[PDB]
């Protein structure tokens, strides 16, 4: 900026390893010596993809017969399947749908180890009451999601026509669940833990007759003694049922096979991209490398060998082969600078010129920008290392000298 | 390489710029270090050293074999990873890592780069060789 | 519901004898963490030929477990007679993080028949066999051991060629040395190898059967079967509960001489499995022919750090449990089992509540 | 005696595998710190943006830069003490010969 | 209700800009104009920064 | 001796490793200090 | 973690841990600053005597 604020010189900070140089220091003047800067990136030239592909995920259960109430959620859990979202939510009318720990986007399109549906009878009216920050009956005795799992709510009403799904004669849940000690003096709360079932759902029938329904178990020795107590309450129904369908994933405890339904093209297969690096999506595992087709190593059916740094360095394909995997490693690069010829020259360090006046090999990498000269100093400004020395033209190109 | 990440680490001023300059200064004073101490090793003057150098006296581990046989002993005995000046590049690529935690192979991974010393071998033996035969004199 | 065949037609149950004299052995067989004892594999990855440490359920470095030993029952000459256990039906422990099974160890040494000690055989591999729920009580008799509501019943049958894992409801029988009936001492589960054990065709219901005699089967939700090939290899077995299930581990899919444990199945089982049991088994062979049976020990899992050695092939040969003593702990905060000699500082013994004040 | 001498029980030579051993654990600091979440999720970025929306994925992030940040900082004073450790000792080598 | 904005804030403040974004929406459908929404109208309708 | 947050440190990566390695050396190198500076200021000779 | 659940737990516990990790990293610096500057002092008193 000019003193009267108008931009007459400016650095594309992205053009070339010198620009980064005055960018970093901020200024279009910098001093003459070797600097590191951005290595040059390596680029994806394509991509690798392998999922379960087989039966769909099956929500058939959902859908037949009366559902259970809140304490007694059923529980369906997916593995090894193909999931779709749109296919069980259009068959009912959803009055909610959030999620925590997942985007709205993700969690239709993400791989899980397992994806883990409860679904129940739930009034619409109680919606409140599944919060996290609820401390009402719902997230006490009955039912709470998980806080370490990234986690879905769904509360949706069945429609007249799905006739497959039956209806309770009213919605209830327990309002009280505690245990009385052996003293017969201290009542302690028993509160339900998330994804789990109160300890009061083996008194309370699957049905509260009446709300204000008090129901008692003596407990055993083994059970610690006492009593175990539990009061129902109940809600009035619905012309249409109204359900809640809790959602939990996992990420990482298995090969993550619970996927989008994905139709597979012949280019995204890893035997036909060795050597390249490419982008990759491996039951859920993602990330970016280069596959080689290598020995077998670590146990086969745990299809991913992790290193000491717990990075991916191995997968046991379906194909049969086992490949490494090597990071999409990136080229080096030095800037050889001069200041008062405004030359430069460009080193890649430990780098055959394989991978690049055309480029020079040396004992430190290979130079762009460099001319061999045969020629000895002493007194070198511009070090490339061993006993290399760029020394300027003065202008021309640099030379490759050496050090005597 | 992520975008989303390069917008937020902005958000903490010129960091890059100063851990970029500050290993640039330490790499330079490294070389300074070394070019000013050998500059002190250096003899003006030095009798040729030749096989039986010493005479009595066996000196001929001492003597360059070029670098000294008690030279090459000392750096044979010591465990040291390679850092590849000339191609590590394509040797991490080729062969791969060469064990567990191989972190001359991390540098193209991680994100660091090795360089190399501001004198090879050959200069630095001509310098200790030089020293060896101004001792007596 | 799960149609998981007939009930029992008999009026009666055979007497059990309970005599815990005889099955008050010992010989113990603690978890040594060096030869990986317990170890259930990391589950969605492997390593190979590195050295790192792991968070995960572990049995305890220097476990001795609680062992279980099943015996012949009671014979005159070809005719077997009421069948012989320990007290095991009432030994009911809390499940915990569930537990990992030693089964076998014994198996190719001379051993006792324990119900004759006078008699030594062969020892043969034997398979346990489990009740698992979420509420015990009594039977109708005071005696310990009855399950409630759903019971998840791990059950080896056809002479120990197939494992048969059901969850249902079971509901005791009232007939003679029944648990809900009149002379009930414990109930048992039984084979007759003179027609269970055939050369070519086993009988895969032999120890359902007998089961049955004791309980209905009522509300079953499932019932499965894993094939197990008959060998007398030493093998682990392993048991825990997730959100997503129970997962049976096992090493002999995976690892068979080795040890390690992978998952084989999964169980849908969600209520939260709080007790355990090991249903007595006695084998009603006639006197002439009685084996040794090879004691069985079940190690209880939690959550501990270890440091475990992945050969190149992946297996877990080698490992620390990180808290056992100062010097795993030293071994743990270097990722290694080779440290070099000195005197290093270490997590201090930490103090225990004795009690507390309010 | 001194050309079998380079074992455990030569001090000066176990400094010189010492001097070696300092350089690898200043590169196994920047190797290793990269596996790690610090709180994150994640310590893959790519696996932040695949799962959580900007309101959540910026925090996310933000714990692994925060992290990365703490440890390049670390590393470069760590260069520095022991650069200017060399220089010292150096002129040190200086004086003997 | 704001958001990343005081409600004392909202009403007090110097903007850049101020984008007014109208349009019918039925109540019964509050919910789903929440960031936390995973419904049609977060999904392919209208979402805020 | 909280486990919760021991399972929260555990996301640190090897961090009680290095507090502890750390420290370790430097009192090592003390002992070594003490050791040579000692040994250096002992006579070969002396009178009582 | 008597007062919090979890998703504010883990807030609140992860404040005291890093505050905890700055201490012990700042006092290992110092000790090896220190450490490192006696070693050196070592060697002056070593060429005093
Ligand atoms: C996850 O799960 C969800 C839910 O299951 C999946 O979403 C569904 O995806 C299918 C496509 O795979 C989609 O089907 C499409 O529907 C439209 C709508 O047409 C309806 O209305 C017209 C009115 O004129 C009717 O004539 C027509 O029959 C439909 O009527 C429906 O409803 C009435 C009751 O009101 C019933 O009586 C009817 O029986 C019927 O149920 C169709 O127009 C569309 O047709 C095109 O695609 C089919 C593919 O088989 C093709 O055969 C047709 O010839 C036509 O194709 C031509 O046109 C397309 C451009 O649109 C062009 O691309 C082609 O090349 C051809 O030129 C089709 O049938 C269904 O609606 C979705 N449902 C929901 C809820 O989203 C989702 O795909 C799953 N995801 C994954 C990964 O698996
Ligand atoms: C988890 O598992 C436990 C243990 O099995 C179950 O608890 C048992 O529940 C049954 C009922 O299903 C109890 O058995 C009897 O229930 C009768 C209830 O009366 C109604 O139903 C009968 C028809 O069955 C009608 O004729 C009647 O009019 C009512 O409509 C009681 O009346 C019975 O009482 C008898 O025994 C008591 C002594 O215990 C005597 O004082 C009475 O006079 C009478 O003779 C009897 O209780 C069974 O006892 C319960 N067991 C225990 C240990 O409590 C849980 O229900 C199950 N949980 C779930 C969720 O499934
Ligand atoms: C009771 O007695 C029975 C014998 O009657 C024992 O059973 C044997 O147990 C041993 C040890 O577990 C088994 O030996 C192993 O066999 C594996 C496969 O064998 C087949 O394949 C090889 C060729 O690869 C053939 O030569 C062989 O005939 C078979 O067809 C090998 O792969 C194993 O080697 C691996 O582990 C060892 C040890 O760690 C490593 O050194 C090796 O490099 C390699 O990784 C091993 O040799 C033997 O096969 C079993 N025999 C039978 C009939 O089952 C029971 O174990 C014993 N029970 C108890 C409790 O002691
Ligand atoms: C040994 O143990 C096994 C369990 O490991 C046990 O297996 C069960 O056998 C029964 C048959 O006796 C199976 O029940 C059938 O399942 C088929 C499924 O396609 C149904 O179609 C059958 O329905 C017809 O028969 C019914 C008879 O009750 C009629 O009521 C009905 O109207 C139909 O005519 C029937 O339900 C059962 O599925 C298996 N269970 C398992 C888990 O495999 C076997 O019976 C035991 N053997 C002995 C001798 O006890
Ligand atoms: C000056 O000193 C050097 C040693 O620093 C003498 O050289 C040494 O001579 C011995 C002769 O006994 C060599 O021993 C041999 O070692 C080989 C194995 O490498 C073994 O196979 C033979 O049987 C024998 O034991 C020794 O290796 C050699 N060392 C070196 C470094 O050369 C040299 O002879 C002395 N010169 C004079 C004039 O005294
Ligand atoms: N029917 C039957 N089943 C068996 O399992 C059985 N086992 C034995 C032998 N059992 C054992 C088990 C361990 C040791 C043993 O050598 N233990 C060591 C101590 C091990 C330790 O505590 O570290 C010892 O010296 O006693 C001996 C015999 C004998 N008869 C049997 N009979
Ligand atoms: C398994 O790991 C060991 C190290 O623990 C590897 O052994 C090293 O191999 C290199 C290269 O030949 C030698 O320079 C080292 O001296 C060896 N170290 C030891 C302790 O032996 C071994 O090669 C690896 N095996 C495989 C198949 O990768
Ligand atoms: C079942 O038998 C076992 C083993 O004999 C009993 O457990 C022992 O109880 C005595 C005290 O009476 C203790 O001194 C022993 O150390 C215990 N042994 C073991 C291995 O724990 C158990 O109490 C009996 N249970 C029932 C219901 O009779
Ligand atoms: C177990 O399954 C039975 C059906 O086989 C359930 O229904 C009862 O069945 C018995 C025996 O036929 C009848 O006497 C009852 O009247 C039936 N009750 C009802 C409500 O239909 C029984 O409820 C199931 N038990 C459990 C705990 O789920
Ligand atoms: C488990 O083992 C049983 C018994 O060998 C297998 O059942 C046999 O399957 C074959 C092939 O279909 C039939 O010809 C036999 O008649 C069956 N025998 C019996 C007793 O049913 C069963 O398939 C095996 N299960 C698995 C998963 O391998
Ligand atoms: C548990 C028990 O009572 N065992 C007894 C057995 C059985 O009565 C017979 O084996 C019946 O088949 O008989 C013995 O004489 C024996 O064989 O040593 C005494 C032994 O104490
Ligand atoms: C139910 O299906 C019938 C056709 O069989 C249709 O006329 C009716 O409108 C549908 N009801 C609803 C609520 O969609
Ligand atoms: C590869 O995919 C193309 C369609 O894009 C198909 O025509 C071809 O036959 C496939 N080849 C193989 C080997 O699958
Ligand atoms: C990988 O190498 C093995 C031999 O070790 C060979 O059998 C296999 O066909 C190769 N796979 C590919 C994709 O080249
Ligand atoms: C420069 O050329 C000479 C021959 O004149 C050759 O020996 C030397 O290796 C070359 N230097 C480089 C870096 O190629
Ligand atoms: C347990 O024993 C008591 C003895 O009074 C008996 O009343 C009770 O019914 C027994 N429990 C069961 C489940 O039968």
């Amino acid at each position: 900026f000019s003193v009267d604020g108008y931009i007459r010189r400016a650095i594309d900070c992205g053009f070339n390893d010198l620009s980064q140089l005055h960018c970093s220091y901020e200024s279009f003047d910098v001093e003459s010596g070797v600097y590191s800067v951005s290595s040059f990136e390596a680029k994806p030239s394509g991509s690798v993809v392998e999922q379960a592909e087989g039966v769909e995920c099956d929500f058939s259960p959902l859908l037949s017969g009366t559902p259970p109430q809140v304490y007694n959620f059923k529980r369906l859990v997916f593995t090894n399947c193909n999931y779709n979202l749109t296919k069980l939510l259009s068959l009912f009318s959803v009055n909610d749908f959030t999620c925590s720990q997942i985007s709205p986007a993700a969690i239709a399109s993400n791989c899980y180890s397992s994806l883990i549906l409860d679904y129940f009878s739930y009034p619409l009216s109680m919606k409140s009451d599944l919060s996290v920050s609820s401390a009402g009956p719902i997230s006490q005795f009955n039912y709470k999601q998980s806080f370490s799992n990234p986690t879905c709510l769904i509360l949706a009403t069945v429609p007249h026509n799905l006739t497959t799904i039956t209806k309770p004669l009213k919605y209830s849940y327990i309002n009280k669940c505690s245990r009385l000690l052996s003293d017969d003096r201290t009542e302690v709360p028993q509160l339900v833990n998330a994804n789990q079932y109160s300890p009061c759902v083996s008194i309370v029938p699957s049905t509260v007759w009446e709300d204000g329904d008090y129901y008692r178990k003596q407990l055993s020795p083994l059970e610690g003694g006492g009593w175990l107590v539990a009061s129902g309450s109940t809600v009035a129904m619905t012309e249409q049922l109204q359900m809640g369908f809790g959602i939990t994933v996992q990420y990482g405890t298995d090969t993550n096979s619970v996927c989008p339904k994905l139709e597979f093209a012949n280019d995204t297969k890893i035997a036909s991209q060795l050597g390249n690096c490419v982008e990759y999506s491996l039951y859920g595992v993602s990330g970016r490398g280069v596959f080689q087709n290598c020995t077998a190593v670590g146990v086969r059916q745990q299809r991913f060998v992790y290193d000491a740094y717990q990075n991916l360095v191995g997968y046991y394909s379906d194909d049969g082969n086992y490949y490494c995997l090597r990071a999409c490693v990136s080229v080096p690069v030095s800037v050889i600078y001069d200041k008062e010829t405004k030359t430069h020259a460009t080193l890649f360090g430990s780098v055959a010129c394989e991978h690049i006046y055309g480029p020079l090999q040396t004992p430190v990498g290979c130079v762009l920008g460099l001319v061999n000269s045969s020629l000895f100093v002493e007194d070198c400004k511009l070090p490339l290392g061993q006993s290399l020395c760029a020394l300027p033209d003065t202008p021309g190109e640099m030379r490759l000298a050496s050090i005597a | 390489g992520f975008q989303k990440c390069e917008q937020l680490l902005r958000e903490y001023g010129q960091f890059c710029s100063k851990i970029n300059q500050a290993l640039h200064g330490a790499n330079l004073r490294q070389d300074d270090s070394v070019r000013n101490l050998f500059a002190s090793v250096k003899s003006s003057q030095s009798s040729p050293i030749i096989p039986g150098f010493g005479g009595d006296f066996n000196l001929t581990l001492l003597e360059p074999v070029a670098r000294s046989a008690i030279e090459d002993l000392l750096f044979d005995k010591v465990t040291i990873a390679d850092p590849g000046y000339m191609q590590g590049y394509d040797d991490c690529m080729q062969q791969g890592p060469a064990s567990a935690r191989d972190l001359i192979c991390a540098q193209y991974v991680a994100g660091y780069k090795v360089l190399p010393p501001l004198m090879d071998v050959n200069m630095e033996a001509a310098y200790t060789s030089s020293l060896l035969g101004s001792i007596a004199g | 519901t799960v149609d998981v065949g007939p009930d029992s037609v008999k009026s009666a149950c055979i007497e059990v004898d309970i005599q815990q004299t005889f099955f008050d052995k010992t010989w113990p067989r603690p978890i040594d963490v060096s030869k990986a004892d317990g170890i259930i594999y990391p589950q969605g990855r492997t390593y190979s030929n590195i050295t790192i440490t792991y968070q995960g359920l572990f049995p305890y470095q220097g476990d001795h477990g609680d062992m279980y030993v099943y015996s012949a029952g009671h014979a005159t000459g070809t005719t077997p007679q009421k069948l012989f256990v320990a007290n095991y039906s009432q030994d009911v422990k809390q499940f915990a993080n569930g537990f990992v099974v030693r089964i076998g160890a014994a198996a190719n040494s001379t051993g006792t028949v324990i119900i004759s000690p006078s008699t030594s055989a062969t020892i043969r591999k034997i398979y346990p066999a489990f009740m698992l729920g979420s509420s015990v009580g009594n039977f109708s008799d005071g005696k310990m051991g009855r399950f409630f509501n759903h019971t998840l019943v791990l059950l080896p049958d056809g002479c120990g060629t197939l494992l048969r894992a059901f969850y249902c409801i079971l509901e005791p029988r009232s007939g003679n040395h029944c648990p809900a009936g009149n002379s009930y001492t414990s109930f048992a589960t039984y084979h007759t190898p003179a027609t269970d054990c055939s050369d070519g065709n086993y009988n895969r219901n032999a120890s359902l059967n007998s089961f049955k005699e004791y309980f209905n089967l009522r509300n079953c939700t499932f019932m499965y079967t894993y094939n197990i090939t008959e060998d007398e290899i030493l093998e682990w077995f392993g048991i825990t509960q997730t959100a997503q299930g129970v997962h049976l581990f096992s090493s002999r899919y995976v690892d068979l001489y080795g040890g390690n444990m992978f998952q084989f199945a999964t169980l849908p089982v969600y209520d939260t499995i709080k007790y355990y049991s090991i249903i007595p088994h006695s084998i009603r062979s006639i006197q002439s022919d009685r084996k040794a049976w090879a004691a069985f020990y079940v190690y209880k899992l939690q959550p501990l750090t270890f440091l475990l050695d992945f050969s190149v092939d992946g297996y877990i040969r080698r490992a620390i449990d990180c808290g056992f003593n100062d010097l795993s702990q030293l071994h743990c905060s270097y990722e290694s089992f080779d440290v070099e000699s000195g005197v290093y500082s270490v997590s201090s013994f930490e103090a225990k509540p004795s009690g507390s004040v309010v | 005696a001194m050309q079998t001498g380079f074992t455990t029980t030569n001090e000066a030579f176990q400094k010189v595998q010492d001097a070696v051993n300092n350089n690898a654990q200043a590169l196994s600091k920047l190797a290793s710190e990269l596996s790690n979440t610090f709180g994150a999720i994640s310590a893959s970025i790519g696996d932040i943006i695949q799962r959580l929306d900007p309101p959540e994925q910026d925090a996310q992030i933000d714990r692994l830069i925060n992290g990365r940040l703490t440890t390049l900082n670390a590393f470069v004073a760590q260069q520095l003490v022991r650069s200017e450790s060399a220089a010292l000792s150096a002129q040190l080598a200086k004086d003997k010969v």
